[PDB]
């Protein structure tokens, strides 16, 4: 019996917690003697202040204290972000406010003053009574007029952002010797993750001062490292506790001003502090994303093959870096080329500042915005060259042949180098088999008195190792069960299930008996976290050589327990059959026997100096094509997405049932970005989309009756097991394909630039009939 | 200045407690009736999670002051499970991976509950979508939920 | 250079927590949604039952549930003792409750039924309304009557304990080959610690497919009984206010809480009533000693002998019968003892089950010996003092691997006295003695007495004790230990040990213990153990970090070198031109490919472990009482206990232990006894009946008298000290009293009541 | 069964709360007032830890129903330290190692407090013992406590 578990559809381990409601979330936590923090936020977009009136706030009963800026610029550093630095140069700042500075305000929703009261009702009751008089300054909003820079945000100025540049060989000759040279600029919409759980933090101090407990949800819960350094009380003593999270999409990823204010205030009062975000707040305070300006250029010959490709990008970072370091901007500038033959290139990314909510990293950050413009310049190019988008992408995709194809673009640091180590294979048979699966041609064939069709491709910077390591640990027990410690984090995508399978496979124990513990920094003093579709080959790779450390620790230890040497039958139950077929020793009894007999019955080998797990220089790049067909009502602005199918090649799907969730779910978040979601600021500076009535989240009825999934496990990469990151591959080309279809269905020019596609824009067909 | 005494039935257990009028039902059902099962996402009758059974009708625990619920039956997601065995709705939701994060699970489940318990109707993919539509999710999106609900209604009725 | 921390009077670290009120105790803990547990305890010393099901308890609004034996008996099974020797007979029999009895009841105080309410007031309110039907049974109380039929506690075959014997040499031919042979039967008290904090437990479940959080390393049992591991612990740190070995290990209350917390998903809190403590928790001290002693015309020992009956109370808690095994081993103390027969009975009666009170079995044995000695010094007339001077140790004949079945304490293997010379202690520890003698100047002052104490401190313990050292960023070091802070200033002793080896002020060391998530494995702090053990860990770890630094901080700069000047907090290189700090090394090496510290004790082949550590401390106690012949009150005019012990890590805190321990012993000598009426009902249940020593009665005087002689063979050669203060406080007082009448050393039954000091005019007649 | 509205000034801070009459002051001070500094050992005015300053006079917080403290000033061991500094008594208690567990520390310290603050008397070893005698300890043997109190009174008066 060699029961296999990886690749199998097994129902999630997380399911029952969430279904019954036994699972606790950050907002669910209660601690006796709690104080409830409410935050007085900005009402100006750009303003310096004189704030001294919390008098009637301080004097309403039930309120224990009101925290001003002067409390917190103290010690009271300003929000550091970490490695990925060089640095070039420099950093400060942003970081955010970073904590309430008693001088200037750089966006509506910025923390200025925190109150502390007994119940959250009384907390904001006192928050109203706080008065701050403002000097309104001029307001910056357009990324392009940020750097043509009058109206400077920082008085030190403090050039807006960081300028990233990457460019191969001889693009001067690649362009100069081209027949069709194509220039167009694209604009992406400002939108984010907007998960269902708003941000929430609970801090309990151990006033014995020794320590501090944080049931806050800080999204690398092993980034106590920041709070520690900031508060100067490091590094244990800041012991983080595990909580379930209601979705993040990287939008919650990192340290916020709220996190430190609470932690500081908790420490210096010896009193537990609780914080729970407004949705409204979330819309003006939680990290933004997606807003770019994509000037692009192409070099093409009479064949239609690529020769040269690129110009400048303007990433609008909002007002501040927020562990939203060039990281994403650096990634974006690395992969606006995707999985194509691109002889040369010229990135000049301008990460810039405006009076908006500080930009973090939304699901597939910088790659939704880039694979849009890239596929919106390719579609446009087919208009002049004259012939099909299908057979353009078809023969200048990614020659292989070529593979390994060390590019092709830069000067390749994505995010460091060198890459693209595209050792993973056949670029094309995906697109080929993806349309041989099976329609596309079948309703390009349309009697089409309705409307039309679209395409788009997405490669992914999706195992950001991180580099070198990731920790893991497996433990067998006296009670039948198995325990797995990991540096992973259940944002709700099924890590605790995937790892259980990985361990199940290697240990020959049902994934039911295995439990997984994460984000509890007392058990797990070191872990990396969960971002950039990574946690399987990294943390699952940790789980493997952990479970593989026990099998030796056990099988070796079992040969000593009976007297048979390490050869037997073949050895799994999980237990130990020597011979064929006398006797046996179970895997748990082995562990139960290693008690206080001079020892210990467990493993945790990742890692040491010269790390473990080892994933270094080159990450895997998964690639995928999205296929869409839309109908449109022209007398109004309506549309009904008739068909949808994202198909992505990624070696070794670990859990097919759950990966389907990660593909479909993401794809919808893409349609949300493509046709519904935009943060609208009024020309003076105030946010307009603050409620849910304004910001449009896709609902059940409007979505495609099915997103089809075409994944194949050809060409496993060489990081055993040969698997890929898949938690982002849904949204990548969701924007471009929708756009192409809309332009194909009208039909004028293939000339759409700005997302989203509002119903007002989409009667420019009233023009067509006129 | 003004306290109000609630006499409410929650998931069977009747409670008597004094609460200030302005506390919302959601906050009351989480404190101090520590039934964290009910979850709060939006703040104005949209997110869905909010949703609870009030007197048989699904309403938002979030657009109702706790005080308005006096002398009424209330049921939350905690009340589905009956002696270990997950209520079939919960089973098919896991059988079809109808949930990844957890938030949009009280909301949908409680919306679907009275619909389930009453003998009609069938729920086909189209009519299934319309049913859950009052609840938002940012993870699935719905495809599997719609697939999950349907499955629940087949083992319900035609059932071998 | 640099300075020294070890052996220096350093103000302890625990102080500030306790002084200010930041310090958390298990009872101080509160958790939202809490259920307060009140336990309905036995009111019969011995009976079978026909319990009600209240009903009238469960009916009272605010009552969530009532736990009967119905719930807890299936399961877990009976409490589970410990390692792992002693499994040579087969109990249960005992352990304790276990966990709730619906068959027989075996002592007033035994948990029968637990209730669960919203506040603790409604708990006791409803617990009253529970009614239990009883059928009384013949009540056992006397240890001797216990073993000779006719009444039984474990009505099967059991039936009344364990028999522990130890012998070698020829006892009888030594008894035949002797002029003077001495016999007497001594009877000892029933005390316990009775600390100022009563027992308290809080349990928080993570009801979501997970764990339990517990506040109050023997997780191991609860985990097993609940079948909840792999732990899944999760024992959390709380400061404790006095164990004295009374709070021991696992109680019935401990496991009920966990069970109920698990099967409900509701926070459960329990805090003990004082009346409960005096009837529920570890009793001790109750022993009978038959003693035979053989002598030559010179008066040296040729052999000891006879029976000991330990009244274990109703069950086997911890000790198990570790205490009873130990006692039968060291009734001979520090002496030339050629051979002896030592036979011990661990017996049961309808009383609160026995645990390990400070120096368990040592107060008891040390009485019987230094009283069978004063009696030989009466019957041969030879001087009480120089008897011991003639007849303690073998100055030259060391190592002294003892005669009889020894060491076997508790077991494997050896042993013997290699700790320093005995007498020049007794000799040198007589500052003030012989002029304390000059009495009466015919008066009413009367008393002078002596007592002697060996201690099986050490009790390896053992084999190991985990430790760990972390240096990082902000100028502080964090030390994790397997030990437990109970009040002895363990967090300080380690702070010194580490500070010395690390070249950094102890004001910068913080100490973490008893957080099982952080500390996956460890032993506790028992029989005067941890300073050698858990300190030897802290050394081993701090000795590892220095090699991590002074070899991989060699590469951070140039060169190997490798160098002069090892540390002043940093490392000035090859001369005094500048250097890398020790925190700066740690600050550098965290995301860069590795982590910057050490938890070297230990690996699959163990560490730190000081292995069966012998390490026997020793000393004298010197007592001068005044008596008031009618009234029979007394004023201890002068008191001085003596101790030779290894290195003595901290003189200030060691003084506290010694002085503190004595007062507990003096309390046992003249104040404390658990009293019982004929029907088995406990009498001394409040504080007015059980008399703890107070400020006025105790000697303004206690002379610290410690000597650092030959260190043992366990690094920086140290000894266990937290139990030697008490040892002889029994024997010395009694001999002092009998010298104080006089009519000669004929007192047995402790304590010494003033009614007993009504030999007043039975001295005149 | 009808709660009483209590008004008490604790450590300068005023409070207004309904309590049921039967609640002991000790339990009131610990809950919900969340000053765990006051500790409870015996249950009948013996242990000492119990002890708190009531209206300037040290009394047992455990032989007094909370309701009996209405409109009165109460001080606990929490009120000693002012602005990071430990009050002289606490400082000397550490200087002489006058504590080991922690329990018999609120009790003694609060008993000694008004005695300290008032200009008389000296406290010599004999008169020192009689002062603390109202409090029990099972760890120090009082010897060091008696030594600790004396030290506190010398830096107090004859100060250099
Ligand atoms: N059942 C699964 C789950 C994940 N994977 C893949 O294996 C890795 C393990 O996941 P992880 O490393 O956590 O991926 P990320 O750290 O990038 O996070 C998951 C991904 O997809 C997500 N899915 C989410 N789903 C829910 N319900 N809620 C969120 O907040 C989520 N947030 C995210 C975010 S953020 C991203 S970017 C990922 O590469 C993923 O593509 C898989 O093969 N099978
Ligand atoms: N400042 C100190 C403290 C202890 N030691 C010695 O070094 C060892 C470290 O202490 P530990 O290992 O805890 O010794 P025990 O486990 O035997 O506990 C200490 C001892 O003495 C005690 N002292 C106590 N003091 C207080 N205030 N409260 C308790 O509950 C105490 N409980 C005990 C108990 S139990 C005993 S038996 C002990 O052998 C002790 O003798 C030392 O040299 N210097
Ligand atoms: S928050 Fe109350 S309904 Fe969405
Ligand atoms: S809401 Fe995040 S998983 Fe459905
Ligand atoms: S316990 Fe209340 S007075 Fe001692
Ligand atoms: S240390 Fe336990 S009472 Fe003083
Ligand atoms: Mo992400
Ligand atoms: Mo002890």
């Amino acid at each position: 019996n060699r029961q296999a578990w990886i690749g199998q559809e097994v129902l999630r381990r997380e399911d029952r917690r969430l279904l019954t409601g036994t699972a606790t979330f950050a907002g669910d936590l209660g601690v006796p003697g709690q104080l409830h923090m409410r935050i007085v936020r900005s009402t100006q977009a750009h303003a310096r202040i004189v704030s001294i009136d919390a008098t009637e706030a301080e004097k309403t009963p039930g309120v224990r204290m009101v925290i001003t800026s002067e409390h917190t610029r103290h010690l009271g550093s300003v929000l550091l972000e970490e490695l990925g630095y060089h640095e070039i140069y420099e950093n400060i700042e942003d970081f955010s406010h970073p904590v309430l500075a008693v001088d200037k305000v750089l966006y509506v929703g910025q923390p200025v003053v925190a109150v502390l009261a007994v119940d959250p009702y009384l907390a904001e009751d006192a928050a109203e009574l706080v008065s701050i008089e403002y000097e309104p300054l001029p307001v910056l909003l357009d990324p392009e007029e940020a750097l043509t820079g009058k109206v400077e945000l920082f008085p030190g100025r403090g050039n807006e952002g960081a300028r990233i540049k990457k460019a191969y060989g001889d693009i001067d000759r690649a362009f100069a010797e081209a027949e069709h040279v194509i220039r167009h600029k694209y604009v992406t919409n400002r939108h984010s993750g907007v998960p269902m759980e708003p941000r929430a933090v609970v801090v309990q101090p151990d006033p014995a001062r020794d320590t501090l407990f944080i049931w806050g949800t800080v999204h690398v819960h092993d980034n106590r490292r920041i709070i520690a350094k900031m508060l100067n009380l490091p590094e244990v003593n800041v012991r983080m506790k595990h909580v379930e999270i209601g979705g993040s999409f990287g939008v919650k990823g990192g340290v916020f001003p709220e996190n430190v204010v609470a932690a500081w205030a908790a420490r210096t009062l010896g009193v537990p502090i609780k914080w729970t975000e407004d949705r409204v707040e979330h819309m003006t305070s939680t990290s933004h994303a997606r807003e770019m300006v994509h000037k692009l250029e192409l070099a093409l010959d009479a064949e239609g093959r690529i020769l040269g490709m690129k110009d400048e990008i303007f990433h609008n970072h909002g007002a501040y870096f927020r562990q939203a370091e060039p990281l994403v901007s650096d990634i974006t500038a690395g992969i606006v080329f995707g999985p194509y033959r691109v002889p040369a290139y010229d990135a000049t990314l301008h990460a810039v500042f405006t009076n908006k909510t500080p930009v973090g990293a939304y699901r597939a950050p910088g790659r939704y915005e880039s694979t849009f413009a890239r596929e919106r310049i390719f579609d446009l190019a087919c208009a002049e060259i004259g012939l099909s988008k299908t057979e353009f992408r078809r023969r200048n995709l990614l020659t292989a042949e070529d593979l390994p194809w060390t590019p092709g673009l830069d000067i390749v640091h994505e995010p460091y180098h060198f890459d693209s180590g595209d050792v993973v294979k056949h670029f094309n048979e995906a697109l080929e088999a993806a349309n041989f699966s099976e329609w596309l041609e079948e309703s390009k064939r349309l009697r089409a008195d309705g409307r039309k069709v679209g395409v788009g491709l997405g490669v992914l910077m999706d195992k950001a190792g991180l580099g070198l390591f990731e920790t893991g640990g497996v433990e067998v027990s006296r009670a039948g069960r198995v325990t797995v410690k990991t540096g992973g984090s259940s944002v709700g995508q099924g890590i605790e299930t995937v790892l259980a399978q990985i361990v199940a496979e290697e240990l020959q124990i049902a994934p039911e008996n295995i439990d997984i513990v994460h984000s509890d920094t007392e058990l797990i003093p070191d872990g990396v976290g969960s971002w950039s579709s990574r946690s399987t080959v990294l943390a699952g790779g940790a789980a493997r050589k952990a479970a593989l450390a026990v099998v030796e620790k056990a099988r070796r230890l079992a040969s000593e327990m009976l007297e048979a040497d390490p050869d037997d039958l073949e050895l799994t139950a999980g237990s130990f059959k020597v011979k064929g077929t006398d006797q046996q020793i179970s895997l748990y009894e082995i562990a139960a026997a290693r008690d206080p007999f001079t020892a210990r019955a467990d493993n945790d080998e990742p890692g040491l100096a010269a790390d473990a797990v080892y994933m270094n220089n080159a990450m895997n790049y998964p690639y995928g094509v999205t296929l869409v067909q839309i109908e449109l009502d022209p007398d109004t602005g309506g549309h009904r997405i008739l068909r949808f199918s994202t198909s992505t090649e990624a070696g070794r799907v670990i859990n097919p049932l759950t990966t389907r969730g990660q593909i479909i779910g993401a794809a919808v978040q893409g349609i949300g970005g493509a046709l519904y979601e935009e943060f609208l600021y009024e020309e003076d500076g105030q946010p307009i989309t603050t409620s849910f009535m304004d910001y449009l989240l896709p609902s059940a009825q409007e979505m495609p009756n099915v997103d089809c999934f075409v994944t194949e496990d050809a060409k496993s990469p060489d990081n055993p097991f040969g698997a890929k990151g898949l938690g982002e591959i849904g949204i990548i080309a969701a924007g471009a394909a929708i756009a192409s279809a809309i332009d194909d269905a009208i039909a004028d020019g293939v000339h759409t630039d700005r997302l989203p596609v509002t119903p007002e824009q989409i009667f420019s067909r009233c023009q067509g009939l006129n | 200045m003004n306290a109000f005494r609630l006499t409410v039935e929650v998931n069977g257990v009747t409670h008597a407690t004094d609460v200030e009028p302005r506390r919302l039902l959601a906050d009351f059902l989480r404190d101090d009736l520590h039934l964290r099962g009910t979850r709060v996402g939006c703040e104005h009758g949209v997110c869905g999670s909010c949703t609870v059974i009030l007197d048989g009708q699904p309403v938002r625990s979030c657009t109702v002051l706790a005080v308005q619920a006096n002398n009424s039956r209330i049921e939350t997601v905690e009340s589905l499970q009956k002696d270990g065995q997950l209520h079939p709705l919960q089973r098919s939701f896991s059988k079809c991976h109808a949930l990844q994060c957890g938030f949009c699970t009280s909301g949908f489940l409680m919306t679907l509950k009275p619909l389930y318990d009453d003998e009609d109707v069938t729920l086909d993919a189209t009519s299934a979508r319309e049913a859950i539509s009052g609840n938002l999710c940012r993870c699935t999106g719905y495809q599997q939920i719609v697939e999950a609900t349907v499955d629940a209604f087949h083992c319900r009725d035609h059932n071998d």
